[PDB]
RNA sequence: GAAGCCAGAGGAAACUCUGGUGGAGGCUCGCAGCGGUUCUGACGUGCAAAUCGAUCGUCAAAUCUGAGCAUGGGGGCGAAA
RNA sequence: GGAGACGACGGCGGGGGCCCCGGGCAGAGUUCUCUUUUCUUCUUAACGGUCUAUCACCCUGGAAACAGUUUGUCUGGAGAUAGGGUUUAAUGGCCGGAAGAGCCCGACACUUCUGUCGGGUCCGGUGCGCUCUCGACGUCCCUUGAAAAUCCGCGGGAGGGAAUAAUUCUCACGCCAGGUCGUACUCAUAACCGCAGCAGGUCCCCAAGGUGAACAGCCUCUGGUUGAUAGAACAAUGUAGAUAAGGGAAGUCGGCAAAAUAGAUCCGUAACUUCGGGAAAAGGAUUGGCUCUAAGGGUUGGGCACGUGCGUGCGGUUAACAACCAACUUAGAACUGGUACGGACAGGGGGAAUCUGACUGUCUAAUUAAAACAUAGCAUUGCG
């Protein structure tokens, strides 16, 4: 008894690979009598032909490793293999910092905290790498406000 | 406050004296965990027997019927009934225990 | 003067509310025609005649 | 179990033999004649 | 396919000569009813809330036009 | 890490210094591809009338490659052997 | 006149698909113990409607205390900013298509013929990710990167046009027609070429998870294979892969071959030089696991007086505050195992000199890859 045709037809009917087709080993004659896709569908509905489930590929270890790396494990010098730029580009860091600083300056100018002249000066300082982050820019703005208020009180 | 009701109907194996409903209720009482802690039902979860081989669960939290089915299959594995009994969702929130299909050999 | 982000968001919400109001008004008009369907059929038949 | 290479066939896709079910319930200590598994078995 | 939003336009479309057939689809989950009329070029759909007046629109539809309810399963 | 650009410190200015930005090059390590350096290599009536293994050169271009088309023996084509 | 109709490379932004995370229904697996667990389905076409989407363009008005603004320094009295509009552009949202489909689960029926009926198919999040596509920029050229069929717009105003109504309307709907040829299969460790079912050769498209800088190596899912004569024994000599005390090139024509080095972070780096390089020169310190700490973000939101959610006239820059949301890097510290910590894999030995060709490149297919050839530069000769 040869069941290559029946295995091929069952794979086409069940929409799976031929390695996922299970043919009943105790019904080989009845399966061999099936020469059409209609008979194959009838055998599938009768349960003589089934589709085997997929082989396991779990993501549990990947998720636990991601959680450990999020809380800070496995980041040491013995774990790094690419260069510092290959892991985290300085261009990407500079792009993020510049967009943060320009967004903050636009927000301050729109709300009216800073005037347009102070905005322009701080924009060019930010482009000239004066401020390390948003906090540093905010302290610089606060000191500029304090100096301007002191000058106004003196005058 | 939202209240969800679940039925675990083991009436047929319970009548066949294969499934122990009181032991299953004790198992659910000691194994259902709230906020990641067992033995912490409090006022959130009530488990009772409404008779005729049925276990009734009232939840005021987000308890899931998939978790109840997971615990039921755990109890069947402990009682050596996993290869012979099946937990099937028959209605919304109702899980019935029944035999697998048997062939006469 | 230059408008702020809150004013821009208010304008966006106002436009969304206008679109929603137009949609419910159109649905209500279709409903009113649905209760007045038989007279509409009579007018269509009269125009064809 | 051979879960490294292939998945286990689901239990609902295999018809369990009545003799094996009766034997297992007997070792579990269940009186099967009072419940009548013979009528429950399909043919 | 085209969606008709006006009852008068839908009645004119149903009174057109090339209107071969019409069907009623009921979607109870969304509580809506669709009237679809098949013409030569386009299938026209009128979408309504499921209501008694929507049911009575069938009587205002032309009698010579064949009108059928959509079954729950599309058997080939 | 080339021009160009930003900031700070100087300098009468031209310019100088510092920190950034930028992303050039018949540049470079190197995967595929292309090539073919070495080995008392495998093979030697072979898998093969030139193949196999390791190693090696090159890898953004004077890079690799298909199809269509042109050049024909007193010839053609030739980064010329 | 436009479209057809056009180079290469670089980074940036938008969209689809894939990958990833969370919740929920259903099914499956695990269950000594643990695991509210691990895995699977949860989809939406062409064609249309509708609302939107960078560039650009228009209106008001007139900018130095110059302003706007990109990661990248461009733009503006040849009219910027601001405010309000118009438009190219969808693989964006919603709707029609269309749930009736497809998919998943369940309950009956069933010699076959055949099925029948139920329940669902939902809600979010993230990104220096991969891939395709679109857009705005930028760089390079002594290189400037097809044509034609075909389609459309305009300039012009020839004709043709009305109240016996006319219409020669690129609008909607309706009517009619669409021939011929190819279409199986392989595309290769057996469907092609090499005398063959030959370890050779032969042009492309789609391309999952983990480690990792990475379409490296190694392991896995989908989908494929399990095909290459077999059985037994374990002598010599081989081929291929290894280890070896002490010495450390004494070997050999010759350190041939092997060994040693190797990732990443940090300290440091000579002569010579065409000032660009040399350079990863050289020479050093370090690297696991666990528990912590610190730093680096996004969105939303201001008080009165009137008219009545918008308009004004004001008033204020401690929102320097709250609420919500989110991902990956970097630095610092304690504890702890150790013969090893780039624990496999992957992965420069380095240096002092001489000769030689400037360099990149090219050739003797099948014994020679080189000081050979070419090259830029330089010089000469002929030609109006």
């Amino acid at each position: 008894v040869n069941l290559r045709t029946q295995k091929r037809l069952a794979a086409s009917v069940l929409g799976c690979g031929e390695g996922k087709v299970w043919l009943d080993p105790n019904e080989v004659s009845e399966i061999s009598n099936a020469n059409s896709r209609q008979s194959i569908r009838k055998l599938v509905a009768d349960g003589l032909i089934i589709k085997k489930p997929v082989t396991m590929h779990s993501r549990s270890r990947a998720r636990e490793l991601n959680l450990a790396r999020r809380i800070g494990r496995h980041r040491g010098f013995g774990k790094r293999k690419g260069t510092a730029d290959a892991r985290m580009p300085q261009q990407v860091l500079w792009m993020r910092r510049q967009r943060v600083l320009r967004r903050l300056l636009v927000k301050y100018r729109a709300s009216g905290k800073i005037d347009k002249h102070l905005y322009h000066e701080l924009y060019h300082l930010a482009k000239g790498n004066t401020f390390k982050h948003k906090r540093a820019l905010v302290e610089h703005i606060h000191r500029a406000k304090a100096e301007k208020a002191r000058e106004r009180q003196i005058k | 406050k939202v209240t969800k009701k679940f039925i675990i109907n083991a009436s047929q194996p319970a009548s066949d004296k294969i499934f122990d409903v009181s032991a299953f209720e004790k198992f659910l009482n000691e194994r259902i965990k709230v906020d990641g802690r067992v033995g912490n039902l409090g006022d959130v979860i009530k488990i009772s027997q409404i008779g005729d081989g049925k276990v009734e669960i009232i939840a005021h939290n987000d308890l899931s019927g998939r978790y109840l089915k997971y615990l039921t299959k755990k109890f069947l594995k402990k009682m050596q009934l996993r290869d012979w009994l099946r937990v099937v969702a028959t209605s919304k929130g109702v899980y019935e225990l029944k035999f697998y299909n048997i062939v006469n050999d | 003067r230059r408008k702020t982000k809150a004013e821009r968001n208010r304008i966006k919400r106002r436009k969304e509310e206008e679109r929603k109001r137009k949609h419910e008004e159109a649905m209500k008009r279709k409903q009113q025609q649905l209760e007045q369907a038989k007279k509409i059929a009579a007018e269509v038949e009269e125009r064809e005649r | 179990k051979s879960l490294k290479n292939r998945a286990i066939i689901p239990r609902k896709a295999v018809k369990k033999p009545l003799s094996q079910l009766e034997d297992h319930l007997d070792q579990l200590g269940v009186d099967t004649e009072a419940i009548g598994l013979r009528a429950r078995a399909q043919t | 396919p085209q969606e008709v939003s006006d009852i008068k336009k839908f009645i004119e479309i149903c009174r057109r000569k090339d209107a071969s057939s019409a069907r009623i689809k009921k979607n109870p989950k969304t509580q809506q009813i669709k009237f679809k009329v098949r013409c030569q070029r386009f299938l026209y759909t009128l979408v309504l809330k499921d209501s008694d007046k929507a049911e009575k629109l069938k009587q205002s539809l032309p009698p010579n036009l064949q009108i059928k309810d959509v079954p729950k399963r599309n058997k080939r």
